[PDB]
């Protein structure tokens, strides 16, 4: 809920989420859902967005409808910011725990220091039960087990109410006497001394001494009650492990990228060269959160969102098995309603009309190769 | 026109004027504080030792200084800073209980605001007892900057308990912020202490506070003169 | 006839409280149901229609109120009985009470309700439900109340009719300029400086310190002063 | 002419500083659009999408100003597509309401008539 | 590369510039790289002789809308027309007030307290007409430009 | 004289000096001492410290009690 209005070039040329998998689509008020997958920071990163030198694996939800129990980028827990490298594939896994009942749109997202949010595909998850059954227990190094929802709720209320009562009493002491208007009249009349008496000075001195003593004693008591405290932990992790993906054996060169703009469709011309030892068929084209599939080659079993899954969107003129060592030029058309719904046509309004994406090539045996496409995009009006 | 019942008329006017002053102060002080230091008050992930105690007391002398000047010079009313502090606290607490928890369901112990009353009564007492705006602008402002963190420590201390979460050392406030996902504020926005090669370990919390105190002695003074400008009574003719 | 007319103060407080409570209930029930997606038809049905109707109604109400307040200006102000002057001063202070309450509801409640909305959604649209309620509903409401109070003071009080009160003009003008700021808020989005305009024009509200003083002096001009000894 | 008419008809420098300045900021881009629109025609130059103004600047070489000096819109992850042209204009309008007012007082200073003696 | 580029410290790149001749004469042409933080880096220069007449130069392009336009004279009439129209409007507005007495008796009457006698109702009506006509003309011109060029990027 | 009070994480995760060797421990007023060794700029550099893009091989002494005749990083002065 916030990606349909981002520049359709930023969306295409920032991060390329893929191989995503959501464990369940119906959790309860204390159950967990795991969102695994991989991302590829594009090499032609936009230039108005700073490089992912300070990033963060966030989750896109309507407020705490789920809690991030654990978030991992590469196997390591990332409870802090991270430094990513322009051009590498990483692995990510988010384990969430359900708080509120309802149907929620959860999306993985990467936040970048210089560009802001980069939102990935979203999935609808149903949570059943009651919010009062949610419990979040943790165990501290001091040996205490505490529930984070009600921990330190009495203390904050007590201290804020105490200070508010002190302030209200201080104001009400002076509010018992005559207030603004005769005070102003006497001040203008030169009687600036008759308004304040020695009793008021003594009361003020008592208030000041009591405030200082109470603050000091409260600090001492808090120190005694919690002798072991640590500072707030903040930092950026640099050593994240990228995925060591084998170099693809397929090479795709884009010769013409054209899209009609009374349109839902996109057209490219691709020269494909195969260097592997197996026949290959193009099975999918990935664009900014939209997957265009071909039913003859590849089917989807992970359960991708319906609005982003184009089962028959991808049409290749010559999608025959490509013999090893052969090069051939084909015309590929990606057509789905998600192009209009997700405002990928509003690329007409963008200052940079270039598009990026991922092609997936499946061999006869089942092995899959990932290829990158980066080319300018040209509208066609007639 | 009246007949020895003026007393009543005064009392009444007083109550309405108290209402007007209180709620205009509430609106202006709250918009200013949220618009300058709101992100530190919003979350317990931002209640740190370096930038919280540096920024919060420096920014919040602005309205207490002006209101103190106006209410002391003209009416000899010493509650100038306390009313601003109470109004800001009331606004923050109303929004937090009714919008942070009532609407988006963030837990209360995660979105609680900062406490400011003890420093406000310190400032008001300092102004009343000495009756000097310069002695106040120095001593009371320094005390206001110094008393900020000790005043909040009893509320903040139980959140700073060490913990081992999935193999990494964290604090309870850090776990609260990590678990309760805010889609708007990632971790890197947190203007919190991160440590430097020139930072001395146990001397960060005091020194920063002292810095705040010094800056207060400036800002208060400046805003005092601003409080003497908005208290005019001129009638322009165009 | 009682000096202070209780029913009008009660009416102002009650109407403001009831309308804003209803708006909050509508936000709580429909903002979760339809306000999350800005391209959905339900967003246009329940939130953009709200914006259009609210804008037209605000313009109509502001024009009618300002016109009625100006059309009934007291042509001669020297023939006023001082008791009538005190009654008019009480009515003006009731107007100030209403303006203060509107300022509270506008700049303190919904402005932070909107801070709450941003740490729960991804981007800052020009017309989120928080903006629809804060920028275009509450801010114009307190602007209308302030301008109407200023007009009442000018055309019905003998002390304020002798010229344009600088503190009053600043109090009704500065708080307004926060509305124009929105453009910078958006230009900046597309504790941060992109917001220091709301800070600057929020200060001018402190001009009440001047205005209230004038008000008190008016109360003292009739005879309250000597009787208060 | 909008600003001059606004000042003359109302005779108030504050009403002008608000309304006329806002209108001045708003009317800038619609006033120039008839001259600018024919230059913003899409074109495919050597395989890349460009505008006619972009081709003009690319062809006619200026040795002093490279492309990167161009302080032009480049797009961000927070920028909404069709809402850039209006919002920016509104921003300009708001800032005008400030600057005009400030410079008004400056205009009241240079209009002095004092005779210093040293 | 019709735009800026990111290069890497330490690599050899290949470059090719195709230029078309405009003006006759002997010119010193050099390839150069402009860098954000340092400025110009000028390479070797060569003397090239161009013969002919400048009026023979033509720069034709073909837009996606289907129109073939020469960039040297494209949009020269429109800019002149609109700028001349706005300048004429401004000159007429100033000359309306320049037909009456100007600075000095106006200043004398202003200092004398006669600030109302200088402006009459006819001037107010003329100003209102000017403002309404300016707004209407701007809006109609924008609509006409949108209709004439419906496809813009 | 100044390291005992630096953040014990900065100290651990900045540079990793090793294989160090000081030629002599008793020099005279015109003699030379050579401090050789190797350093490893850690990969997980702290984030409140900018990368060693502008560094300097200095010597930590109580004022000019010794003069740096020559300083080499990699063979080059
Ligand atoms: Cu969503
Ligand atoms: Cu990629
Ligand atoms: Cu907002
Ligand atoms: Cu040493
Ligand atoms: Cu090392």
């Amino acid at each position: 809920h916030g990606e349909k209005s981002q520049a359709a070039f930023m969306r295409m040329r920032t991060i390329h989420w893929y191989d995503l998998s959501w464990s369940k689509e119906k959790v309860k008020i204390n159950e967990t859902v795991e969102i695994k997958g991989k991302f590829h920071v594009f090499e032609g990163w936009p230039e108005t967005v700073d490089e992912p030198d300070v990033a963060f694996l966030n989750v896109g939800m309507p407020g705490p409808v789920f809690i991030r129990k654990e978030s991992y980028i590469g196997g390591q827990l990332v409870p802090r910011s991270v430094r990513l490298e322009i051009g590498k594939t990483y692995d990510f896994r988010v384990v969430l725990k359900a708080r509120r009942p309802g149907d929620w749109h959860v999306h993985t997202m990467m936040n970048v220091q210089g560009g802001g949010p980069i939102i990935g595909p979203g999935k609808w998850i149903t949570v059943e039960g009651s919010m009062s059954e949610f419990r979040n227990p943790v165990t501290t190094l001091t040996g205490q087990t505490v529930d984070l929802e009600n921990y330190n709720e009495g203390n904050t209320y007590f201290w804020h109410a105490f200070w508010f009562a002190i302030g209200v009493a201080w104001i009400g002491y002076w509010s018992r006497r005559p207030i603004f208007i005769p005070r102003l009249l006497m001040v203008d009349a030169g009687r600036a001394d008759e308004l304040v008496s020695a009793t008021d000075r003594k009361v003020a001195m008592g208030f000041l001494a009591a405030t200082i003593l109470i603050v000091v004693m409260a600090m001492s008591s808090a120190n005694s009650k919690y002798p072991i405290t640590i500072p707030l932990q903040a930092g950026t992790m640099r050593g994240m492990k990228p995925l060591e993906l084998p170099a693809p054996t397929v090479s795709v060169k884009v010769e013409d990228a054209t899209y009609r703009v009374p349109g839902r469709a996109m057209r490219m011309k691709l020269t494909i060269t195969n260097h592997g030892n197996s026949p290959i068929r193009l099975g999918e084209f990935y664009t900014a959160s939209v997957r265009f599939l071909d039913s003859d080659v590849y089917k989807d079993t992970t359960g991708y969102p319906e609005d982003l899954l184009a089962e028959d969107g991808l049409s290749v003129s010559d999608n025959s098995p490509l013999a090893p060592g052969e090069t051939r030029t084909v015309d590929v058309t990606a057509s789905d309603a998600a192009w209009e719904v997700y405002r990928l046509s509003d690329i007409i309004y963008d200052p940079d009309s270039r598009f990026a994406g991922l092609l997936f090539f499946f061999d006869a045996t089942g092995n899959r190769q990932v290829v990158q496409i980066d080319a300018p995009l040209i509208p066609s009006f007639m | 026109r009246s007949h020895a019942e003026a007393v009543q008329v005064s009392r009444t006017i007083d109550w309405m004027a108290l209402f007007v002053v209180f709620f205009v102060i509430v609106g202006s002080y709250h918009i200013h504080a949220m618009l300058t230091m709101g992100d530190w008050d919003f979350w317990s992930d931002w209640k740190d030792r370096r930038l919280w105690v540096t920024v919060t007391p420096i920014v919040l002398v602005t309205f207490p200084a002006a209101v103190q000047s106006y209410l002391w010079e003209r009416y000899r009313l010493p509650w100038g800073a306390t009313v601003c502090v109470l109004g800001l606290l009331l606004g923050e607490w109303i929004n937090r209980y009714f919008n942070f928890w009532g609407w988006t369901y963030f837990p209360i112990n995660f979105v609680f605001p900062a406490s400011l009353v003890p420093g406000a009564i310190i400032l008001d007492t300092v102004l009343m007892l000495s009756g000097s705006y310069l002695f106040t602008a120095i001593v009371g402002a320094m005390g206001w900057g110094l008393i900020f963190y000790p005043g909040n420590w009893p509320i903040i201390a139980p959140l700073h308990v060490p913990v081992e979460y999935n193999g990494m050392l964290m604090s309870i406030a850090d776990i609260q912020g990590y678990n309760y996902v805010r889609t708007g504020t990632p971790e890197y926005i947190r203007m919190v202490e991160k440590g430097t090669l020139r930072t001395f370990g146990k001397d960060v919390a005091p020194v920063s506070a002292f810095f705040s105190a010094f800056m207060s002695i400036l800002i208060y003074f400046m805003w005092h003169f601003i409080g003497r400008w908005f208290s005019n009574e001129r009638f322009l003719q165009s | 006839a009682p000096l202070l007319d209780k029913k009008w103060l009660t009416f102002a407080l009650a109407i403001y409280t009831v309308f804003y409570l209803w708006v909050r209930w509508y936000e709580g029930v429909y903002g979760w149901s339809a306000g999350l997606d800005s391209f959905a038809p339900e967003f246009e049905t329940y939130w953009m229609n709200f914006l259009y109707t609210e804008i037209v109604l605000e313009i109509v109400t502001a024009s009618i109120l300002w016109g009625y307040l100006w059309k009934t200006r007291d042509r001669n102000l020297a023939a006023l009985t001082p008791r009538e002057e005190l009654r008019r001063n009480f009515t003006h202070l009731v107007w100030l009470v209403a303006y203060a309450w509107a300022i509270y509801w506008g700049a303190s409640y919904f402005t932070e309700q909107d801070g709450t909305w941003h740490q729960t959604i991804v981007r800052d649209t020009d017309f989120t439900p928080s903006h629809i309620i804060e920028f275009y509903l509450s801010y114009p409401i307190y602007i209308i109340t302030g301008f109407a109070a200023f007009i009442y003071a000018k055309t019905r009080l003998p002390f304020f009719a002798k010229g344009i009160s600088l503190p009053y003009l600043v109090l009704v003008v500065g708080p307004f300029m926060i509305l124009p700021n929105v453009g910078l808020n958006e230009w900046g989005h597309t504790v941060a400086p992109l917001h220091y305009g709301f800070v600057i024009f929020g200060w001018l509200a402190l001009a009440v310190m001047g205005t209230l003083t004038q008000t008190f002096y008016s109360f003292a001009q009739g005879g309250l002063g000597q009787s208060l000894c």
